[PDB]
């Protein structure tokens, strides 16, 4: 023990001598390969997601460069990590939500959607023939009884609901920033700016929101993002 | 740097290669040489046949697929028969459904698709055979080449198998003549190219040459043994 | 009718801390009697019995397949099955064959293995359970049996009075049915014993 | 590595080397480019002629995947042809099920998810190809997508794949393609292929050109022979 | 698809090392405790809950299976959720056939048999969880443990996860038969306090109880009350 | 129509069957045997639909013999009867039902003689005597009239004869000869055909 | 049942009676036969209630998922195609006569009929159900190219009222919906609000 | 059978008779036809008794798994969907005709569910062989927003109409009252029918029945 | 896939099946389990590994399983594997009863389970079950019987045997003390204790550390009982009295 290894425990999802799953641990490192960080925060009235939008090229159609996705009309998500893996998990989420509504006659709760995706990821940590997906999903929506919700699931199949959270390269620094504070849209954007040390242009982040007044998932335009950046700048 | 990457067709090497595909292609390079070429009106195949010993018959190299299509093979015999049987079946299905011959380029596409599948699945292997395909349809004569990689090529002329580089050099040298050649001239060119693959002391004989021809007024026909004699004389001595 | 091909009659009846279950003894094929000692009531426990009327082949198959399931249950659970639980096990067995049913309509009679409370029920051929506090009947002379039971049954009968009542209800009901009879067997189930009797009966 | 034999195995740094190796097969192939402009999409491919024995047209790297959709490929050509068949089937199934022509973005996303499925398992290998899809319609305008062996899919103003991708992108960046027509852009495509072609290492190539736009009424088509030849003449004379 | 060969096999000394290593995952998990009182059962567990940021109510470690059975674990959370879902399904399958709630021991046997499968079936690893299962039936309380091998044990009291050896010796000193549920809750919390670190609140522990009325989680306010005295 | 009869005495079981195979208006065989030896002390007598009768009886026969080879001893008559019933019942609602009516006669060391009746539905009844076929309608009452449980074998053969003579007198079908066998502790014995 | 839909410049009007019968017992006298399939796409249902509810629920699921994937409002023609595919494929096991009508930004107000058997045709206006037989003449005589929304609602209400008078299998209230770029406006005509036409009693 | 339901101001009232017949003979005089679905949802059943029993049991069980997972009280729409999708799949061969009522986060809801899988959401419904008699009562007397006691009266009057006018219906009236704050499962609610008092005394002595054989087996 | 396969069902170069041998080592470390046949019955006696603690005592035994009316078994080895096999034994026994309407003869039940164990050694690529079993029974063909099976799918019939910890030493003691044709249940029991006393090297033998089950015939019916702790303490006491008289 202390980093020990036997047989194929670094190659497939079997236990190491300490009871670790190295392949799952490596899937967390895969999340950071993309070099991005995302932040999410809930208050009483709304839940918000913000992530970096890096468009180094310009030969890109920047309207197709997004990590924000609509799952249903009332559930939004930000993906962090390997892009193709992420898109796959978004597709699965969309399917699960649609199937839930068809079978049960009401919209899937955000906590149930997160749990289902997490349970699907769990399988990949226990069956040897496929890898985990190297991505992390953060979901937002309004629950009719509990108000705004933010949920995160990961490649280990853990999930939780949060007051605020983060994912990607600066997850730990975002977590410290948000912990200190917790002891909404401006908090999210300030957290991300602080831990990256950037001071953003409106084209360098994306923002999505759900509110108790307007439960439909909405992606802010550049102009709407700029009204927040300017309001902050004037402290 | 090579051994862990060379046994499974599903393992990419660090250089972006698949060694099992490259190794399957060595099966074709070690097959006896065959040549294919075309004029405006005919497609011809010419093949050297190997006899294992002096008392064995020479191995067939040229196979009938349909009235309008035949093939010459190089590489694993059993894979060649499997692929030939697939081609035959696709041709029969086209005539059954549409009452017309399967266009040759469409058949080749089907071979590409079929032969690609095992290159991507664990525990399967590439086909260890290369084909030269002679055909005639509404777009005229054709010579195609298929490979264990599942790639295929539309050819003015081609040679595959052992010492086929020599044949290819002859073909490039004379290819501006082929379109306008009568059938006799075209077959002669094929035989001259094939003869370039031989050790200096060996010659084309009625025992080691096989010929396949298809064209505008000629269904795919195979010429062996005494039937290749008209074509062999012929022929400027080396 | 499929259910009248072999004929036959079963009934169960509740008393004061006792139950009774009875059956005719005829195995016949349409008009022809074949034997007069055909078993229709089967033990499922020391104080728990099932009676099956209907198509003789299925009477036997259901009793045997049920015993297979019950034996496994008792080995796994380490206890005797409760009467209500056996009812549910039988219902599940019959309803598996919802679209090609067994042609048998069981009655169950017993005492709870721990509390000794009386239980009786019947089920239709696809496993609809009916629990009652008085009596249940099944067979080709159900109407005749209802007539006798409605007229004679009383609450809280002692074992001797329960015996006479179930016996008279069976004997007189089957004597108005061409394809039931050739003898009547009766089991009286009490906390401390089982009493089994065959009755003096018409053999026509 | 030790860690680079299966697409079901992460390396300790979180890489899937089998996918990276498949990307190396693409990066060894000659260059293809796509450019979206005001009224359509134009593709061009540096098609190396490995033998003068091949017909002019052999090993096409440009495909019609639906009447309105073209596909341009680089990498292992058997894998690319397989993906073109997957794309075609997806487009055909879409029309049968929904009753209209598949939107380019949706086709790209569906084929990308198929490519992605081959990056998770020891049972199969990643495709050794990258490809572009291009379309035009009056309702959706011009659209150009590119999909790589990992299954990532993005939309582009201009794109290049294969061995001179970076050199090509730097030339594409000099064009104001948003304001240019397909008939202008073909020339530029030809020019850029000639610039990035390494005539010392690999003599002989064919230029392959296709387009889809207002001028083709939203149909993906080969560039007509006379226009290709005037584009080549422009590219050659621009090179000196 | 699926690998069809076992990933757990016998070593030359007769050990199933993947099961031993699954047990090491359990040993490094957060502590859990179970105590069978005369009139009920308590299950208690520590939340390995960093961050103020967690919504502590959003996921529960102490989970109902039926009206009368509940569970907790030590080890890998996501593996636990698999077993919770299966246990719930097993309990309903039983109820459909027998029309009686599943006896605690029957539920444990069926869940243990699932865990056994994952030590032998193709292309999977064992579960990295041990379960503590409580219930009430035949007028009597039950407490069971089911381990990664599929072995199960009936306990009067026990601990699992980090510092379990000391938790069991703490319970051996403190448990007696005729003890009541309210007292047992207290001693279960004291057992967690033995290996806690960092001040207990009603938000970083979870407690569930089982008696004649059924299984239920204690509310945060109920736990806060018991935490006064500790 | 085919006739089977069995009569169980204290320590034996006597069985007989007609020897006719008929088709349409003709007898096509007059020495047909409807009995199948399952083991040293068990006979299965089988009648019913063509094809089904032999296929079923021979399947049972092979499986009874297999049990003996696998285990080193034989199935009891009772166990063999229940095996037979299980198979027939299991087939009843399948794609391959067997339309066969049977008697099984046996002797067990410890339990003595047994006679079992089964119909095509697979209802199984143990009986002191039984018969199958239209001929049973004319003979069962003779058995009811004259049988006793202690009936000797020399009397049982006379009782059997009276039944067979009744068929010659009163039954509309031509059944002129019958196979007769008896089973006891010493195995299966062939008796003289009873012929008219 | 009687169902109907009618195109205008910028939208559609849909209507139905409200009667569901088993034999000649009225099991529901206030049935809602106009079912939303998406924001601006409805179907009008006739034939077996089990079949049309099952098919409508399935299409709603299919179209919802499609619309999320495309991130765009669905086409009316796509909704109709999905109904058609299901009604055609399962034509031997369904008794379903459907009208699909709605609005989308590409083609505006549109009406499709998917009658029993699963053909699909776009129409200016469509009628269906058992009661439609009695109003072919009326609709043929009354229809005019270029009708306004308020004229199309009147036309529909009048046609349905006529059918309901004559068809034993139709009756109750008239449910109407108008769909346009602005949304969906639903209303019920009941009792004295239902257009009235005298019985031709004798002079 | 007569089963029925109404939506009243604060909830749902369900009702049922208690006769089960086999052919034209009463088998059960006290059959329970109001089935548990969840603590806030009940379902009356008519049609083929095994099918209504097994169908309600299955959906109740699947709903319990659902609520165990969600941690929320189930919705009436969910029970409706599960029931109707299953009945549809079976093409009317499961003969369950159901009146489903409950109260969820969106308030009171009442559905009729038919064997082929059609459902109707309505403020009052009836099913079974007595359903027209019960419906006549509802058409004549239902008003929206009735108080609890008025609604209970109305439903029992409707069940009584079936009891007295349908040969397929009889014995007692059971009700189930469901609101946000309470569930009253009232079995029996009313007992309009009683067997006549017995006039002739039989009392058969010991030995009246002649016995041929006897075996006593002592137990435990 | 080929890279990660253990190849559990192949021969080694000396014709050995290594997984079977390694399973046999697991069994050798498990609780001592013995079986003795007598004229009037058969017994099983097993070391308990649920060796006490705060353990709760809820079933009638730890390692003794009733299989049907006429048979029981005990196990040594992986407990979860034993649970799978004992369930399967019960099913096989009920299938046989269903088919024949008589109880499965003892040797046939053993054989049927052993064919399953054997299959796990020959195909499927799974680990074998890590269990040896002792079976006790009565049937009408051979009366009182004792079998042993192990993970190879081999079995044999025994008058007396032992599996699990110190089995070799236990079998020596049995060879020397067992009286072929002359053992009663009373004397077999005395011997069982003598043997467990010598082979339990975990301290002075105690009733809490053993389980004993007897199988007898009474009035045409098989009786299977697990001795209560009172009876086991008495047998241990009689053994300790007898070792004193030995002087
Ligand atoms: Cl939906
Ligand atoms: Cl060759
Ligand atoms: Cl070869
Ligand atoms: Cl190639
Ligand atoms: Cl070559
Ligand atoms: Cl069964
Ligand atoms: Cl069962
Ligand atoms: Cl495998
Ligand atoms: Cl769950
Ligand atoms: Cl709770
Ligand atoms: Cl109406
Ligand atoms: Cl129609
Ligand atoms: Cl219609
Ligand atoms: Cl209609
Ligand atoms: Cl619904
Ligand atoms: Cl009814
Ligand atoms: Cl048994
Ligand atoms: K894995
Ligand atoms: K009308
Ligand atoms: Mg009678
Ligand atoms: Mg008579
Ligand atoms: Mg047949
Ligand atoms: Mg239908």
């Amino acid at each position: 023990s202390r980093g020990s290894s036997a047989g194929f425990d670094r190659h497939i999802t079997i236990f190491s001598p300490e009871g670790r799953l190295y392949q799952v641990e490596y899937a967390f490192k895969a999340i950071n390969q993309g070099g991005l960080t995302s932040v999410a925060v809930r208050g009483k009235d709304c839940a918000v997601i913000v992530t970096q939008k890096k468009v180094p090229d310009k030969l890109l159609d920047s309207s197709t460069v997004t990590h924000l996705f609509k799952i249903t009309e009332n559930i939004g998500c930000v993906m962090t990590g390997m892009t193709a893996d992420s898109r796959s998990q978004v597709q699965r989420a969309r399917y699960e939500a649609a199937n839930w509504k068809y079978k049960y006659g009401y919209e899937i709760p955000v906590d149930m959607l997160c749990k289902r995706i997490a349970d699907i990821s769990q399988v990949y940590t226990q069956n040897a023939e496929m890898r985990p997906l190297g991505c992390c999903m953060i979901l937002i929506g309004i629950d009719e009884e509990q108000g705004p919700q933010v949920y995160k699931c990961d490649p280990a199949g853990y999930y939780c609901g949060f007051k605020a959270t983060a994912a990607g390269v600066k997850q730990t620094e975002s977590t410290s920033f948000l912990e200190k504070k917790v002891k909404t849209v401006e908090t999210a954007i300030t957290c991300l700016s602080t831990v990256l040390s950037i001071d953003f242009k409106p084209s360098e982040i994306e923002v999505g929101v759900v509110t108790v007044e307007n439960p439909k998932f909405r992606i802010l335009t550049e102009a709407e993002i700029d009204a927040h950046l300017v309001a902050l700048a004037e402290r | 740097f090579r051994n862990q990457y060379d046994n499974d067709v599903t393992v990419w090497s660090p250089q972006g290669r698949i060694h099992q595909i490259e190794y399957a292609m060595e099966a074709v390079k070690q097959g006896s040489a065959t040549v294919g070429l075309k004029s405006k009106t005919h497609a011809v195949l010419v093949a050297l046949k190997r006899a294992q010993s002096e008392l064995a018959a020479h191995q067939k190299k040229i196979l009938h697929v349909d009235n309008h299509i035949g093939i010459s093979i190089a590489g694993l015999t059993a894979d060649a028969r499997l692929l030939c049987n697939f081609m035959r079946q696709e041709c029969l299905d086209s005539r059954f459904v549409f009452d017309r011959p399967l266009p040759v380029s469409r058949l080749v596409s089907l071979i590409g698709s079929k032969t690609q599948i095992p290159t991507q699945r664990y525990g399967r292997r590439p086909y260890g055979v290369g084909l030269l395909i002679a055909g005639y349809d509404d777009m005229g004569p054709h010579i195609f080449q298929t490979c264990p990689s599942a790639n295929y090529f539309d050819c003015r002329a081609m040679s595959i198998g052992a010492r086929s580089q020599s044949a290819r050099t002859y073909l490039e040298r004379h290819m501006s003549e082929f379109m306008e050649c009568n059938l006799n001239e075209l077959v002669k060119h094929g035989l001259r190219a094939l003869r370039e693959t031989l050790p200096a002391e060996q010659d084309l004989t009625t025992k080691n040459v096989s010929i396949g021809i298809v064209g505008k007024d000629l269904e795919f026909t195979i010429y062996d043994d005494d039937d290749v004699s008209p074509f062999l004389e012929g022929l400027e001595e080396r | 009718s499929i259910m009248s091909y072999n004929g036959g009659a079963v009934m169960a009846m509740k008393g004061k801390n006792c139950v009774a279950i009875a059956a005719d003894r005829r195995f016949g094929i349409q008009a022809q009697m074949v034997t007069t000692d055909f078993q229709k009531i089967f033990p499922m426990g020391d104080r728990l019995y099932i009676g099956l009327a209907g198509l003789a082949t299925d009477v036997q198959t259901v009793a045997q397949r049920l015993k297979f399931r019950l034996n496994l249950y008792e080995l796994k659970e380490g206890r005797q099955i409760k009467p209500y639980t056996l009812m549910s096990m039988v219902a599940n067995l019959l309803y598996e064959k919802r679209f090609g049913p067994y042609y048998t309509e069981p009655v169950i009679a017993g005492l709870d293995p721990k509390t000794f409370k009386p239980f009786i029920c019947s089920l239709d051929l696809i496993g609809c359970p009916m629990v009652t506090d008085d009596f249940v009947v099944s067979g080709t002379c159900a109407e005749q049996m209802y007539g006798m039971c409605e007229s004679l049954w009383e609450p809280n009968m002692d074992p001797d009075h329960l015996f006479e009542t179930i016996s008279q209800a069976m004997l007189n009901a089957v004597d108005r049915d061409a394809v039931s009879g050739m003898g009547v067997i009766v089991h009286i189930i009490e906390k401390d014993k089982i009493t089994t009797r065959t009755l003096k009966a018409r053999m026509d | 590595t030790g860690y680079d034999l299966s697409a079901s195995t992460f390396s300790p740094d979180g890489r899937v080397f089998q996918v990276e190796y498949a990307m190396k097969a693409v990066e060894n192939s000659s260059t293809a480019i796509g450019i979206r402009c005001k009224d359509g999409v134009v593709f061009g491919v540096e098609k190396l002629v490995l033998s003068k024995l091949y017909e002019e047209g052999s090993n096409k790297r440009l495909f019609n995947v639906d009447r309105h959709v073209g596909m341009a490929v680089a990498g292992l050509l058997a894998d690319a042809r397989s993906l073109a068949d997957i794309a075609r089937e997806e487009a055909s199934n879409f029309r049968s099920n929904f009753g209209y022509n598949i939107p380019l973005k949706h086709l790209a996303d569906r084929v990308a998810m198929y490519v992605h499925a081959y990056t998770l398992y020891s049972a199969v290998r990643p495709f050794g190809c990258s490809f572009m899809l291009g379309s035009y319609s009056v309702n959706d305008g011009a659209q150009l997508y590119m999909i790589d062996p990992s299954g990532v899919s993005y939309g582009y103003w201009g794109c290049a794949i294969g061995k001179a991708r970076q050199a090509a992108k730097t030339e594409i960046e000099k064009l104001q393609m948003k304001e240019m027509t397909c008939r202008d852009i073909v020339k530029e495509v030809a020019k850029i292929i000639y610039i990035v072609h390494d005539e010392v290492k690999d003599k002989a190539f064919e230029l392959e050109l296709s387009w889809v736009g207002e001028l083709t009424n939203g149909r993906h088509e080969i560039v007509p022979k006379d226009i290709r030849e005037e584009a080549e003449k422009y590219a050659k004379e621009s090179l000196k | 698809r699926g690998y069809s060969f076992s990933l757990t096999t016998f070593s030359p000394s007769g050990k199933l090392v993947q099961i031993e290593y699954a047990l090491a995952a359990v040993a490094g998990g957060a502590p859990s405790v179970g105590i069978k009182a005369a009139n009920g059962v308590v299950l208690a567990t520590e939340k390995k809950q960093k961050s103020i940021l967690y919504d502590e109510r959003s996921v529960h470690k102490v989970e109902p299976i039926t009206k009368h059975i509940g569970l907790v674990y030590s080890g890998m959370g996501p593996d636990y959720r698999v077993l919770v879902h299966r246990a719930r399904k097993l309990a309903q399958q039983y109820y459909l056939v027998y029309q009686e709630p599943i006896p605690t021991a029957q539920l444990v046997q069926r869940v243990a048999s699932v865990m056994q499968e994952y030590t032998q079936s193709g292309g999977v690893r064992p579960f990295g969880v041990s379960l503590l299962i409580c219930g009430w039936n035949e007028g009597r309380p039950y407490l069971f443990q089911s381990d990664p091998s599929g072995a199960y044990f009936a306990w009067k009291a026990t601990a699992m996860g980090k510092n379990y050896v000391n938790g069991k010796t703490f319970l051996e000193k403190r448990y007696n038969e005729d003890l009541e549920l309210e007292d047992a809750i207290h001693t279960a919390i004291l057992t967690l306090k033995e290996s806690f670190e960092g001040q207990m609140t009603e938000d970083n522990i979870e407690v569930g109880i089982c008696n004649e009325a059924g299984f239920r989680r204690l509310t945060p306010t109920e736990v806060k009350d018991y935490l006064a005295a500790i | 129509m085919e006739y089977l009869i069995g009569i169980q005495g204290p320590d034996y079981v006597l069985v007989a069957s007609d020897r006719v195979a008929a088709s349409n208006i003709v007898q096509m065989k007059d020495d047909h045997d409807k009995m199948f030896k399952m083991s040293e002390k068990i006979l299965l007598l089988c009648v019913g639909e063509a094809g089904d009768t032999v296929q079923f009886a021979e399947y049972i026969q092979k499986n009874v013999q297999l049990y003996k080879m696998r285990n080193g001893y034989e199935l009891s008559p009772t166990a063999a009867a229940n095996f037979t019933r299980r198979n027939l019942a299991d087939c009843l609602r399948s794609r391959t039902p067997y339309h066969v009516n049977l008697l099984l006669a046996g002797y067990d060391e410890h339990e003595g003689p047994a006679l079992y009746y089964m119909d095509y539905l697979a209802a199984l009844a143990k009986a002191p005597f039984a018969a199958h076929g239209y001929g049973a309608f004319l003979t069962l009452s003779i058995l009811d009239r004259y049988y006793t449980p202690t009936i000797s074998r020399e009397r049982a053969v006379e009782l059997l004869r009276k039944c067979l003579e009744e068929l010659q007198k009163r039954f509309i079908l031509n059944l002129p000869t019958f196979s007769v066998r008896i089973i006891d502790k010493n195995g299966i014995h062939d008796l003289d055909n009873i012929s008219f | 049942t009687t169902i109907m839909a009618v195109q205008f410049d910028g939208g559609v009007v849909l209507g139905a009676d409200s009667r569901t019968t088993t034999g000649s017992y009225i099991a529901n006298r206030v049935t809602d036969k106009l079912t939303p399939i998406h924001d601006r796409i409805f179907c009008c249902r006739s034939g077996s209630a089990a079949d049309t509810q099952a098919v409508a629920d399935a299409v709603t699921y299919q179209l919802g998922f499609h619309s999320i994937e495309l991130n765009e409002p669905p086409l009316v023609h796509t909704a109709a195609s999905l109904f058609k595919e299901m009604c055609y494929r399962y034509r031997e096991d369904l008794m379903a006569g459907i009208i699909i009508a709605g609005w989308d930004p590409q083609e505006g107000g549109q009406v499709y009929s998917v009658p029993m058997g699963g053909m699909m045709v776009r129409q200016s206006f469509a009628i269906g159900g058992s009661g439609s037989s009695y109003i072919y003449g009326y609709v043929d005589a009354t229809y005019r190219e270029g009708m306004t929304k308020e004229e199309c609602l009147q036309f529909t209400a009048n046609a349905l009222a006529l059918a309901m008078e004559r068809d034993g299998s139709s009756g109750g209230v008239i449910r109407l919906a108008a769909i346009a770029e602005s949304g969906v406006e639903r209303q019920v005509l009941l009792g004295d609000q239902i257009p009235k036409f005298a019985v031709a009693t004798l002079p | 059978t007569t089963i029925a339901g109404v939506v009243y101001k604060d909830g749902i009232v369900l009702g049922a008779d208690t006769r089960a017949t086999e052919g034209m003979v009463v088998a059960d005089k006290n059959c329970s036809k109001i089935h548990f679905i969840s603590p806030n949802i009940y379902c009356c059943g008519a049609g083929t008794a095994a099918d209504t029993d097994m169908t309600t049991q299955l959906i109740s069980s699947n709903l319990e798994l659902h609520s165990l997972s969600t941690g929320r009280l189930p919705r009436v729409v969910t029970a409706n969907r599960m029931l109707k999708q299953m009945l549809f799949r079976y093409q009317g061969y499961i003969g369950a005709a159901l009146v489903l009522g409950g109260v969820d986060v969106t308030g009171p809801h009442l559905y009729s569910i038919y064997p082929h899988g059609s459902t109707d959401k309505l403020p009052y419904v009836t099913m079974g062989s007595g359903s027209l008699a019960a419906m006549a009562v509802f058409e004549d007397k239902f008003r929206p927003d009735m108080e609890e006691e008025e609604a209970k009266n109305l439903v029992s009057e409707a069940i009584a109409a079936g009891i007295f006018n349908d040969l397929g219906s009889g014995s007692n009236i059971d009700l189930c009252v469901i609101s946000k704050n309470k569930l009253d499962f009232l079995r029996p609610y009313t007992v309009p029918n009683k067997k006549g008092t017995r006039l002739g005394r039989y009392r058969c002595e010991k030995g009246t029945t002649a016995v041929l054989t006897e075996k006593i087996t002592p137990l435990e | 896939s080929r890279r990660y396969d253990s190849r559990t069902t192949i021969f080694s170069p000396e014709g050995r099946l290594y997984q079977v041998e390694y399973a046999m080592e697991a069994i050798g470390h498990a609780g001592t389990c013995l079986g003795i046949l007598a004229n009037d019955g058969v017994l099983l006696a097993a070391e308990r590994r649920n060796i006490h603690k705060l353990l709760d005592e809820v079933f009638f035994s730890e390692k003794i399983y009733k299989l049907n009316e006429d048979m029981a078994c005990s196990v040594a080895g992986i407990t979860s594997d034993a649970n799978v096999l004992t369930n399967e034994l019960r099913l096989i026994a009920q299938r046989y009863l269903l088919q024949y309407q008589e109880p499965i003869p003892c040797e046939q039940l053993v054989t049927a389970l052993c064919d399953i164990k054997q299959a796990y050694t020959q195909f499927g690529g799974k680990r074998p079950f890590g269990v040896s079993l002792l079976y006790i029974g009565w049937d009408k063909h051979y009366g009182f019987q004792l079998y042993q099976s192990d993970p190879s799918g081999n079995y044999g019939g025994w008058k007396a045997t032992c599996i699990g910890n110190n089995s070799a030493a236990a079998v020596s003691m049995l060879k020397q003390d067992y009286k072929e044709g002359e053992m009663t249940l009373k004397s077999a029991l005395a011997l069982a204790i003598k043997v467990l006393n010598k082979t339990m090297d975990v301290s002075k033998l105690s009733a809490e550390k053993v389980e004993i089950a007897t199988l007898t015939r009474e009035n045409g019916k098989t009786v299977i009982r697990v001795l209560k702790q009172k009876e086991v303490e008495q047998l241990i006491k009689k053994h300790e009295e007898e070792e004193a008289k030995a002087e």
